[PDB]
Parts: C-alpha cells; structure tokens; sequence
C-alpha cells in the first residue's frame, strides 16, 4: 500500500554548499509499513507534511492488502 | 520542538526586545507549576496501558466501528488503533511537560489529518476517544492537573477537527 | 540519465559488492522508478529494495 | 491464496511463474473443490463447535470463567465465545484460499497486542482454538481434518 | 494483490457472515477456469519476447514515431519502449492468471498515464501496440484463453487512455 | 528444490514453514515416482532428441552453420551439439529436482555473458532448445509432455 | 544450500553424467521418506513455545545458571537463551526438512563456538538444553521422525562442542 | 547512576561535562546520604513486604493461584514471591544509583519475552510490584515515599 | 532547555520520560528564580554593559575604527555596538533556557559567513564580546557570575 | 544539462540529418564568442565574494527584512540568503560559459518556487538583490560581457517570478 | 561537449570553474575550426564510408546476411546500412563536440537491448563500425584520422 507523500526538510543544523533543493522538497512513494517510521522521522526532523495520497492500494481493505 | 520557556524568548525574539518583566511573569508561573507537571507524568506514564484500555473500552468497543466493516474489525486494524491512541497519550504528556502546544503542531497533528482523510479513518469517533482518554486522565493526574492535560488534549482534538 | 546510469551500477557495487551480471539470470531491478520518477527516488529506497 | 503468492514472488523476481510455481497452482486448483466442501460443512456446524469447544475450554481452565478471569459473567462469556466463532470463519476462508494469507492478515497480525489491551489471555485463547480444532476434526472425515488441522495449528501457534 | 477467491472472500469477510451459496459459486467458477489460466501463461512464458517483437514490428516500426523526433528514436528510448511492452505483457499475464484486474490497477496503472503524459509517450501508439499484442498472444495461447486475456490487455488500454 | 525453496523463504521471514509450504512439499514428495519416471525416458532417449533436434534447429537458422555462423565446420557443431546436450541433462535434473532451481545454478546464470564471451548467439541456443522440446515432448506421454516441456519452456524463456 | 535431491544431482552434476540409477534409488529414498518429513515439520511447528519451555525447564531452570550470577540470570539474558533455542529447534527443522545438515553448518556451527566463547555462554549447557529439546520434539513427532530430528540435533551439540 | 548516564549523553555529544550537568551531579551527591536511608529501611522490611504485597495481589487476581493458574502450588507460588523480592532489589538499587540504568539491565528489559516462555501474565506480575510499592509507600515518610515510588511506577509501566 | 532536550530523548527511544530524566526538569524547575535574577540584572544594567565594553573594545583593537577598518566611521560603529546589544540579549536568552539551543538559533550557525560577507573580523568580535563578559561579571555575584560566564564563553568559542 | 554545441547538435538530430553548413556556422559563431566568455568567468570566479557583499550591501541590508522578523534576520537565514546569491552567481556563470540556459531552467529554476513559497522567503526581495548583483557583475566583467550575463540573470528572475 | 562537462564536474563540487579547466575550455572553443573540418570530411564522404565499410562488414561476417540471418534481403539489408549511417552521423557530432557524450546520449545507452530485441548481432554491428573506421584512415591524414579514430574506438568498445 504505496503512500505518495510530498514534505519539506527545512535543516537548521548545517548551511550547506553543495545542492540541497533535492532532499528539501520532494515527493516519495513510501510503502505502508515505512510510513509510519518514515512519518516520524521526518516529523521529527521538524518538516512539513504538505502532502499524503494512496497511491497504491484502496482506502479500506480488510483482506487482499497488496 | 519548543517548551514555555523557549516560546517565551522565542516571541519576545520576533519583537526583537530583550526579556521583559511580563514575560519574565509568564517564566515565573510555569516554573511555579513545574514539579505539579513532573508528578503528573510519572502518573500518567505507569498507568498509560491502563487508560488506554479504559478509555477504549468506554469509547470504541462493542459498536459498529469494531464490528465487520467499521474501519477497526481485523486485529491489524485494531492494533493500529489501540498503538495511536498510546501515541497520542505519549506525545500528549510530552506537551503537557513543556507547557507548550508546538510538540503537538510539530510533531503529532502536521500531516495526521492527510493521512487519516486518506485512510478514510474516522477522525470524529478518534476525536471522541481521545475525549474519553482527556477524562480517565483527569481522574488519575488530579483536577489540577486535568485543566492542563485538557488543553492538550483538545488541542489534538482541534488538530484532528 | 548519464549520472544516473552511473549511480544505479555504484548502488550495485556497495550491495552485491560486485557487479551483478554475473550472478543472475536476467537484470531483476526495474530502476525506472528511481529514473525521472519519485516511486524509489529516495535512493534511500533503491538501496532498501536491493 | 496460492495464486497471488506466486504472482507475488514472480513480480519480485520479474519472471512469469516457473514451472514449480504453475505446477503447485495446478494441485490448488485441483484441490479446490475439497477446501470448498471442507469450508462449507465448518460454516453448517458453526454453532456446535464453537459452543461445545468453549465449553471444554472453560471446563480446562477455571480460572477463565471465575473472578479475574477474563471471561467472568455470562455475558462475557458470550463474547468469548464470539471470538471462537470469529476464528473459525477465519479458517474456514483460509481452507478455500489454499493458504494462510487471509487468516493471517484478517486475525494475526498484532493478535497478541490486541488482546494485550484487552487484558485477555493469549494461551487461554490458544487452548479454546485447539478445542475447536478437536471438534471440527470429529465431525470431518480423516483426510479432511488433516487439512482443516493444519490451518489451525497455524492459528495456535501465532497464539502461544 | 487479490486472487478471484481473495476478493471473493474479502467481501465476505467485510460482510462478517461466512461464504454464502454464491460466494462458493464465483470459487468454483475461479477452480473451473484455472487449468486453463496456468496453460495459457506457460504459452507466453515461453514467447514473451517474440510476442513483444512481433507487435513493435506490426505498428512501432518503419513509421514516424521510430523516425528521428518521434520519441522511439534514440537508443535508449528505444529499448524503453520495447521494456514497457514486455512489461504489460508480464503484468497482463500475471492478471490472467489471477482471475481479476487488481494487480494492473496497484502496480501498473497508477501514475502511468499522467507520467507518459509528462514524458511526452504517444499514449495512442501504445494503445495501439498493445492491441496488437493483444492479437499476436492471442494466436498463440488459443481464442477461448486469448478472449480472457483480453478484458485485461483492454483494462491496461482503458487506463492508459 | 522445492523443499529448498521453501526452506529459503521461511528462513528469510524467520518463521517455520507455513502449512501451505508443507502441503506443497507433501504434494510433491507424492508426484516423485513420475517425476523419475520422467527423467528416466528422457535420459534414455537422450542421443536423439539431441540429434534431430540440431537438425531442426540448422533448418531453423541457417546462419549458424552458414560460414562465419558460430557453429561453422564439424568441429564447432560438435561442440553446439555438446552444448544442447548440456542443457537436456540440466532438463531432466530440474526435472526430478522439482524446481528450476538446478537448470539455474548450473546453466542460467550469466549465461548471456558466457555466450557472449564465446561470441555465440543467445536467440539461437534458444532455438535449439525450443527443438529438444518438441522431441522430447513427442517421446513423453501427453501429460508427462505437460511438465517436461515446462522445463524446457523456463530454459528458453531465460535463454531469451 | 542443499538438500538430499540437490547433493545427488549436484554430485552427478559434477560427473556431468545423467542420473543414473544407483542416484535415482537415492532420489527415491527421499522422496518415501518426505512424507513423514513434512508430518513431523507441522507438528513442531505448532508446539514450537512449548518444545522450548519444557527443555528450559528439564535442564535449564531451578538451577545455578538461572539464579544470580549464572549467565542465564538477568531478564535480557534469559531471553537471549530462550532466543538461541528458538532458533536451534527452527534449523532442526529446516534440515530434518532438507534432508541434509547443510543448512546446519552453513547457518547455526559456522562461528558459534567462538562468539558463545566470547560471549561467555557455557556451551556444555547449551550442549545439554538442546538435547533435552530433542528428548521433547521427539516424542512430539514420533520415533522414527524422531530419529531424523536427532542426528541433526546431534550434529548442532557437535558442532557447538 | 546520574553519572552513567551524564558521561553516555556527553560522550554521544564529544563534550566534556557540561557544566549543568555537573550542576546535576553536584544535587545527586548531595542527596546520595538520604537514598542510602530509603534504600536501607526497604531492604531491612524486605520480608514484610514482599508476604504482604504477595498476599494482596493473589487477592487482587485469584485466578494465578487457582488451580489451572500458573502459581497454584505452594512451590510455584514461593518461586513467585521470590520474583517479587527480585523486583524489590532492582527498586533497591535503582534508589540507590538515582537512575533506572541498574533496574533496565538487570531486570525489566526482555521481560515479556521471559514471562511468555514461562506462561506468568506479565500484568498480574505489575500488580504484584504494585502491591510492592503500597507497602514500601507506607514503611517511607510521604517525601521518601515519593522517591521509591517512582522506581516502582517505572517498573509496573514497564511490566504492562 | 533541559525540558526540550529531555523529551526529544524520550521520544527518540518511544518511551515516556524517566524517572532520572523527570527529576532533572525539576532540579530546573526550582533553579528558575535563581536564573531569571541574573537575567534581570543582565537586562537591567543592559547599557551599562554595551556602553563601556564597546570602547574597551575599539582600545584594544583600534584598527577597526581606524580608517579601513570594518567599522570606520560613527555610523559603522553604531551597528556594530548594535550587535554587541543583540549578543548580550541572546545571552539572557540562553541563561533563563537553562541551554545554548537558544543562543545557537539565533546568532551562530553559520557566524563566520555572515561577518565576513560583511567583511567584519570575528577575532574581533571575539574581543569585543570578552569585554562585554567582563563587566558583565562585575555587575553579578561571584557565585552567579559563573553561570552567565559560560554562555558568554560557549560565544566566544562559536565566535572563533 | 546543454550547451551551443549540444543545442545545435540536438537540433541536427531531431532533424535526422548530419550537421548543415548552416548549423556549422552556428557553431562558429559560438567559438567565436567563447574566448569572451572564458575571461569572464575567470573575473567574477575572483570576485564573486566581492560581488555577492556589494549586491546584498545595495539592497538587502539596513532593512526590516534584515531587521527583527523580516526573514532574513537570524545569523542562520542570513548565511541562507548569501548562499542562495552565491548559487545564482555561480549557476549564472556556468551558463555564460556554456552559452545556453539549460543548466540554470533544470537545475536551478524548477521547485524553487515552491520551496520559497512554503518557507516564507521573499521572492521579489530575492529578485531585486539578483537584479542588483546583475548590475555589479556587468561592471566588473565588462559591457560586451555584462549582456552575455544579463539574459541569464534576467532569465533566473523571471523563474523566481 | 568538454565544455559542458567541465561545468557539470565544478557543478557538483561547487566550485567556479579552475583556470586550468578555463584554459581547456579555450583551447577547445580555438581548435574547434580543425574539429568542424574534419566533421565536413566525413560527411562529404557518408556516402562511401557506410557503403564500401558496410560491404566489408559482409564480407567478414557471411552470416549475417546468409539466408535465416538479420540482413538477408535487400530490404533488411538496406536498414543495415541506415543503422551504419546514423552512428557515422554520431561520431560527426562527437567530433564536433569534442567529447563523446552527445554520442552516448544518442546512440549507445542500451544498444544491446535494442539490438537483441531486433534479433540483430551486437558484436556484428561492432565489426561494422570497425570497418567504417579503416575505411576512415584512408580519407583522413594521420594526424586527422587519430582524432576521429577515438570516436570510433568509443562506439566499438560499448558495443561488444
Ligand atoms: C483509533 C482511535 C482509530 C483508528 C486508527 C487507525 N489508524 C491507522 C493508520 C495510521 N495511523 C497513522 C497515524 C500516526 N502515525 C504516527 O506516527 C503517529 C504519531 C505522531 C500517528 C498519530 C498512520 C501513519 C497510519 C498508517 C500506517 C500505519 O498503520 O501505521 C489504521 C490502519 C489502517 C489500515 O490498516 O488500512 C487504523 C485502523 N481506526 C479506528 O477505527 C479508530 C477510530
Ligand atoms: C475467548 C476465547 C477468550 C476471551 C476473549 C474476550 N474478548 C473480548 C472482547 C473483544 N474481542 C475482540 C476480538 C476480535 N476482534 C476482531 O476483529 C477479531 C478478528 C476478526 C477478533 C478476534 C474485540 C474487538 C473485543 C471488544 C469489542 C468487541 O466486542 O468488538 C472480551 C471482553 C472483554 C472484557 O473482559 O471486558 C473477552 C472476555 N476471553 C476469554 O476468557 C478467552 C481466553
Ligand atoms: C548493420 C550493421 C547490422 C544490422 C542491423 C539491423 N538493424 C535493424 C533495425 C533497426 N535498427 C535501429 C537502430 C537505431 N535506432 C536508433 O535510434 C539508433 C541511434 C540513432 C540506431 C542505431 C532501429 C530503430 C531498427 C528498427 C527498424 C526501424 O528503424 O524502424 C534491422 C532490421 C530488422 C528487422 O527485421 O526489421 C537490421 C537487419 N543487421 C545486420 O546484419 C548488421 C550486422
Ligand atoms: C512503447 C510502447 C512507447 C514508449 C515508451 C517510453 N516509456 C518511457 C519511460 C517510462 N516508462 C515507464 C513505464 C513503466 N514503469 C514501470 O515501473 C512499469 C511497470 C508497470 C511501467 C509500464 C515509466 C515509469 C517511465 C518513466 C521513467 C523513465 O524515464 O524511465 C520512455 C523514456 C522517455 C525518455 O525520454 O527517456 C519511453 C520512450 N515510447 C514510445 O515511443 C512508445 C509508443
Ligand atoms: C509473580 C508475582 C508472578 C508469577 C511468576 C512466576 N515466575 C516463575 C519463574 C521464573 N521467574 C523468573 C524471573 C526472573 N529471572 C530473572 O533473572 C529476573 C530479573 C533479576 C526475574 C524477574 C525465572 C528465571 C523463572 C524460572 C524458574 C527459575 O528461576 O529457575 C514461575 C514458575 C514457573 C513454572 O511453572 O515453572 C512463576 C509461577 N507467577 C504468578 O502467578 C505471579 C503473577
Ligand atoms: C541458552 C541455551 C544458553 C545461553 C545463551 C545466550 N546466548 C547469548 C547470545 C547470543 N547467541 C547467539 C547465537 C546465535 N545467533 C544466531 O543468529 C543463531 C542462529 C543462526 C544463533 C545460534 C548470538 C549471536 C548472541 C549474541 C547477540 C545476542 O544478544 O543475540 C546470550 C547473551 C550474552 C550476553 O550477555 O550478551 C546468552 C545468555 N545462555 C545460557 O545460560 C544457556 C546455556
Ligand atoms: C561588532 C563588535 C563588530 C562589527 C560588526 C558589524 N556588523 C555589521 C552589520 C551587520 N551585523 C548583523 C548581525 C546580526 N544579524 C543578526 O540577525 C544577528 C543575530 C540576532 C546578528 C548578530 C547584520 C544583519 C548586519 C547588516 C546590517 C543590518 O543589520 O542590516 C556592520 C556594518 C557593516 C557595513 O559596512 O555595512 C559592522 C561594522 N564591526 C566591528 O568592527 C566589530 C569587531
Ligand atoms: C536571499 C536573496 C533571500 C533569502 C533566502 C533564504 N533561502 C533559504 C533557504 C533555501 N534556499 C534554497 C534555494 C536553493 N537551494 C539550492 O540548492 C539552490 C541552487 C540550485 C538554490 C537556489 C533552499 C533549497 C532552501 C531550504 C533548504 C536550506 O536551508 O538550504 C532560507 C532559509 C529559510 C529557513 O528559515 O529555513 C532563507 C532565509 N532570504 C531573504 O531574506 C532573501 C530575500
């Protein structure tokens, strides 16, 4: 169950030289079991969640999950 | 990430004046009721399972959302419920201890509405759990206590709404 | 897509410690999600997967 | 089911499905109309199993059925029951499907912590489904409870 | 991924009542027709490459679109063009093989269309090409088998479209 | 194998063989009289499903025996020969293995870059085999054609 | 890996003659023998818990390792014991499975003397605690899988000693 | 210990002791001499404790020491009240260091995996440890009370 | 602060704050008044200390008010008395948070970028803010003036 | 990334057909000017420091957007704010070099829209300061070579538009 | 282009382009008139070049154009050709360019699956283009014929 998300990854902790637009801004398809470790880091690392969709599977399924 | 007191210096930063009296008041009444918050914690972390439980069982359990096809019928469904709602009660305590909301903003309610809309989980029965969490905590924490785990508490509410 | 050819074989090398045309029957990697698309542009996630 | 399962590992491995794996979608197929027989006289004594296996659970454990027992007052007690009988539908669809895949997504995954929030004994649980099992083997024919059995050992052992 | 007999019990399993009479006859529908899918996928296993290369020889080549400017052009799209083509002719067989189309809509589907749409894919010529896909798997595998594996090359045309 | 497969994915979850696994290995271990059986006609037979399946297999490409094909002079079609040889006996160990497993681990990994290195032509080594099929699905019984030439259908699937 | 239809065709393999029919009387064993093979896997595999808490409890318990100062004392390292059992009486399985110990030295004996030395575990007691999971797991399965289940057991005390 | 934990937290951080942090270290020495005396008259009530706490939880839960309940047996439920003492002297010393780094190593850490293997229920041995704080609650003065209590609290959060 | 510091720990390993952990905030809690008193004497005398450290400064080095230096000129000097000001207040900051995560944030990360693209010599400003830490020490107590010293010292650090 | 030569060379190829005196001539006419461009670059190489601190000291500084709350106040997002010129600059010289826009339409241009919305940066501050080291640059490298700048730092502005 | 390359290599270090990679960035835009002069020799001569090196290409390897084979036809053998003439038209451009990835961009990012989706031979295609490159040597004066003759090495050498 593939989540689309789209976050931001503002750092404070270094002013970085080489490209950084990359990791900033980005779109990932993150599977279900990922997303919430993923959710947690990021939200951590204090960026903001612009954007959640289920880009694979369906929004309620009780068994047949992909 | 941010406490009372960062909040504090961080606004009167964004005016740009150094520390003022008033603000050193609002300094002085979060550290008056510092170690009434300390005691709350250690309360609410030893019996956190207990009030999950309690609270579930009070709010969710034996209706429609449980039974087949209610969005928590299937174990994986259920176990996800019960572990947000400790999570919920975790980032909950933590945001009581700083005497801030920030931890809550930054940490908890950014992204959760897009992803629960997206999971079509059902955010009114969630807001009313976390209800029947807010009083069970009461109960346990003190009155005194309460107030401040309430504000908290509807704070995520509001964020879920 | 040059450096990006580049980068999936270097991801190769780090995980199978070698290049992998020996040792398979046929390529088993579809890199064209991490190629001009954001299913594996973490290589965060390219890694993982191999 | 078998299907999906080596169509799974077929897309993981980007081939379409060996030999070995066309071959044992074959003998599910065959044996598909068994599982089906297997299932439906499961679901015709539904009740009896369930009732009677409890039953048997709470006569090996007291403890279930007295005070600070999970199960204590007739009304929970008929909620236990109504897992038992939640299990047994999850078995009965995981004989059609060939494969655990279904039981397991369905009433395994986190059972442990579910019934930990609960309060509710996971052997206690465990020993009311080895119950079921007994019953639900009397009432099948020997080969058929081998097939039915093993899908409840499954559950069993995810249990202990 | 969900088999026939997966969605089948699935919606059983939401219901929350056990296989009803119906639901045992799409089972065994799925059992009647499943001998004749593993044959069928053995078929194009064994052809795949020639299926893809007879249908990019029927309506990919010698025309505008492999002609410089046309987006085959060029080595590398080229070989990604022929790779998109075996794989809807993989995916394709791995939903004949399951008896229902979800496979296609998770795994292939989703985002396909808006990203050739980016690229610039002619969605047309693809539609077209697997079409013709279509007819050359369908010599081979046999008509009755061939007329199945159809709804699911038409779904795969459907989206893409 | 199939049981090594089997073995290989339960170990890879950390988990026991699931009964689904373990009805799969039974199934098997009941159909290993025919698979010997099998491999026991083929390697019988083995001589002349090479023979005549080069010929077809010339017919089919001239350019291999064609001068400057791979296979140019009597010398380098013995050895084309030898190859096909090779790759029925790797057939029948698949065969009775149960799983494409050995026809891998002994002829299908790099085998593009083998070929390539010896500068022989991977489509037409398919061919051949394609033609080894045919005989050898001639000599079987219609359903033991069924299975071998699945075998055989992996190997030109990968040769491709 | 390997297994007892691997090692046979792998050693003709090496010949490069086909089966003959001294390994085809091999193939054969195996396969009279795989049927009991797979009866004694799944009953194991259900009383998998139940194996290792009656060997703890025969060898392991009420005994100075277990009390203070002991190495099976301390929670992390009880559980850690209870961990290695598990994982012994998995491998059991997979080569009672097999057919062959293969997996035995491939992924349990290979480096387990020296981290046991390192680590500080007896592996005498460890030695004596899997022999006495054999004891259970072959009165479980039977006496002659329980034969089978004992030469590997066996092989990983030796191993281990 | 406060100073265990002050050099892990400085270490990860490459500093030398922050001077906050030796400011906490300076408060723990300080009140080192009152732990010492909570921790002593614990271990001088350790027997009271433990038969009374003991004597409260098996009537708080009836069912662990029923027959088909895992203490039933005089024997089984000594080995019990041993387990309560265990957790006493962990709390002991966890008093003692200023940190729960003595009571998580020791104890506390692979707790459910232990209790699954030996079939306790890990939330009827927190009631135990419960019932182990109420008493050592009112052997201490209400400030002294405060203190061990909390060891006790993380033990039982812990437990559930 | 502490407080922040403290739980981003806890929430790192996913547990609620340790009792060790839930002592420290508060050890902080009751060290507030005591902060929040040198911070007001801080603000209080705020001119005082800019004031006369400033002119300390331009002594020690006069190069910077010399023609060609950074701060040449009455206007130049102005915004860099001004910086001595801001300085000062994140200090203050920095003393009621109990940490330097204030400090940091606001006037660090990245401090030899920022002056040197204003062209402005951080040993410098080293120097001036030592001056400033100097009268800074003379208007507080012994005891309480090394409290604020270390901040101005973790500065003066970040400066370099 | 595309220079003259890729550009002249890609159209060629689009078109199908070897290179054109036509095309050739494009391309000397790019050699021609690259003896200009190459002196330029050394120049604002030396003294972008230089031109980076005279733009940001024209428009940026002694401002409420340096001063408290305006964005680039904090030593942090005023080193971010000289890093992004510094970024333009260099990004703008590696176009003149090339003679193309490309690098700076991909590597620059795109998303950084987005990001500087959802941050809070001022685009058209930004587009003033870039407007400002355009005027500097072309003093210092020259007229003949201040046009070559001009369009791509007019080009990034537009983007940033 | 060298230009574009040297950009791309400062790009990622973040760094303004070095004075030595000025110099060869000046260097090359000067001696782009020698580069453009020998790109107008070759295509003068496309017509010969592709036709006397592809008929060489035939004569070397039989089989290629035997019957059963790639090329057999005039048709088939006529898009040979084409192929012989778009990679002449590649290294044009390399030349012109003076680096090889506008050729690689082109023409031999997955020239190996193209070609064996063709059916067409890749070390077939290599002796082809070899035999352009001799037939090179003679239009283009040694000194020339070096410069060129690189391009050409590159196309071999990814194509085997
Ligand atoms: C319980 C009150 C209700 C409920 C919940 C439910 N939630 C999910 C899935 C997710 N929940 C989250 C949310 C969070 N992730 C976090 O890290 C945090 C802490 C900051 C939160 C609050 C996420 C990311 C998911 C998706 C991934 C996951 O499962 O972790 C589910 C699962 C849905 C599914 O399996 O398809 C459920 C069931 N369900 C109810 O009925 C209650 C009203
Ligand atoms: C019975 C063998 C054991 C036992 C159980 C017991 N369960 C409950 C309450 C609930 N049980 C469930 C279980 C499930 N929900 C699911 O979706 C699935 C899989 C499809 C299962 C297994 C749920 C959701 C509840 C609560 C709400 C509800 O009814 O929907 C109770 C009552 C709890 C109480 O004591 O208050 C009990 C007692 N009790 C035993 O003694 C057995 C060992
Ligand atoms: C000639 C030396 C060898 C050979 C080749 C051969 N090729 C084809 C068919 C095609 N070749 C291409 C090649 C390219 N496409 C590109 O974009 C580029 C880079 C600019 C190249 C080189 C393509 C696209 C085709 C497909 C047909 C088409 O152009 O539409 C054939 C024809 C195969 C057929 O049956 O159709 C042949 C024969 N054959 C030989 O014998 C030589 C060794
Ligand atoms: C062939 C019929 C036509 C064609 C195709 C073409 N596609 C791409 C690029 C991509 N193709 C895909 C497709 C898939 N990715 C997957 O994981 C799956 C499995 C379900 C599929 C079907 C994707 C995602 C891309 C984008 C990522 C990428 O760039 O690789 C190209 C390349 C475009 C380019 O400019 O490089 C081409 C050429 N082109 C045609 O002319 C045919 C009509
Ligand atoms: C106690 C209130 C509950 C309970 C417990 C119970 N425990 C056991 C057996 C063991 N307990 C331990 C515990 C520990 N080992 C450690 O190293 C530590 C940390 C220092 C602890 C806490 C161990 C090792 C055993 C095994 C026996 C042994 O020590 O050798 C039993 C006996 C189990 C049996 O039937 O054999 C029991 C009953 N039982 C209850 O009813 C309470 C709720
Ligand atoms: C139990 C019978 C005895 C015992 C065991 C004990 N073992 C460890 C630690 C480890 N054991 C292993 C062994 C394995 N790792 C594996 O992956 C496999 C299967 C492939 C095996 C057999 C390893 C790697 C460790 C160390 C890492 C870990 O903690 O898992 C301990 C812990 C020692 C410690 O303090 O760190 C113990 C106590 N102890 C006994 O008393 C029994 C005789
Ligand atoms: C000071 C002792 C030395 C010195 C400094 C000097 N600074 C400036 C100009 C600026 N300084 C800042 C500093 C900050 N901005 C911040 O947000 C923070 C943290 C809260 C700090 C410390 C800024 C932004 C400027 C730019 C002007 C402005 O504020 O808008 C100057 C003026 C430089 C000029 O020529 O324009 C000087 C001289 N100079 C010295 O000689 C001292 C050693
Ligand atoms: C200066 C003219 C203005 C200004 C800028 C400012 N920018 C940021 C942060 C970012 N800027 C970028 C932009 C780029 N990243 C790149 O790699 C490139 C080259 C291709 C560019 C142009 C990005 C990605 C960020 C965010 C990540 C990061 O920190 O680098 C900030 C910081 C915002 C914050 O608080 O987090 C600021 C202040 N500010 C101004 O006042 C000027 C008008």
């Amino acid at each position: 169950r593939m989540f689309k998300i789209t976050a931001c990854v503002p750092s404070q902790t270094r002013i970085r030289t080489q490209r950084e637009l990359q990791n900033t801004y980005f779109t990932k398809l993150v599977p279900y079991e990922n997303w919430f470790r993923e959710q947690q880091r990021i939200q951590k690392m204090g960026g903001k969640i612009v954007k959640v969709e289920l880009f694979t599977g369906k929004p309620g399924v009780n068994t047949g999950l992909a | 990430m941010q406490d009372a007191i960062t909040a504090v210096i961080n606004a009167s930063d964004v005016q740009g004046k150094y520390l003022d009296t008033a603000a050193m008041e609002k300094l002085k009444a979060y550290f008056a009721t510092g170690e009434l918050r300390v005691r709350a914690a250690s309360v609410i972390s030893a019996n956190a399972a207990n009030i999950v439980k309690e609270a579930v069982a009070k709010s969710l359990l034996y209706s429609d959302i449980t039974r087949p096809g209610g969005n928590m019928y299937t174990t994986r469904r259920y176990a996800a419920c019960i572990r947000d709602l400790d999570y919920y009660l975790r980032y909950a305590t933590y945001a009581m201890l700083a005497g801030d909301p920030s931890i809550l903003d930054e940490r908890v309610l950014n992204g959760l509405k897009e992803t629960y809309n997206s999971l079509g989980v059902p955010i009114a029965a969630t807001v009313q759990a976390i209800q029947a969490m807010k009083e069970v905590t009461a109960s346990l924490v003190g009155a005194d206590a309460g107030k401040e785990m309430g504000i908290y508490f509807d704070y995520i509410c509001s964020g879920l709404s | 897509k040059q450096n990006l050819q580049l980068v999936i074989q270097a991801a190769y090398r780090q995980v199978f410690e070698r290049d992998v045309a020996p040792y398979i029957v046929r390529d088993e990697f579809t890199a064209l999600e991490s190629k001009l698309s954001n299913g594996e542009i973490t290589l965060k996630e390219f890694i993982e997967a191999l | 089911s078998v299907v999906t399962k080596s169509i799974v590992n077929a897309d993981a491995e980007a081939r379409y499905l060996s030999p070995g794996e066309l071959d044992r979608i074959k003998n599910f197929v065959s044996t598909g109309e068994r599982r089906l027989r297997i299932a439906q006289t499961l679901t015709e004594n539904r009740e009896r199993i369930v009732k009677q296996a409890g039953d048997q659970l709470f006569q090996k454990r007291p403890d279930v059925v007295s005070p600070g027992g999970n199960a204590y007052g007739e009304e929970m007690t008929a909620t236990c029951l109504r897992d038992l009988d939640y299990y047994l539908r999850l078995v009965t669809y995981g004989i059609v499907a060939g494969d655990v895949t279904p039981i397991e997504e369905i009433g395994l995954v986190g059972v442990r912590e579910m019934y930990n929030s609960l309060g509710t004994p996971i052997p206690a649980v465990a020993e009311g489904i080895r119950a079921m099992k007994n019953v639900a083997c009397s009432l099948l024919s020997a080969e058929d409870a081998a097939e039915a059995g093993s899908y409840f050992d499954f559950v069993i052992g995810a249990m202990q």
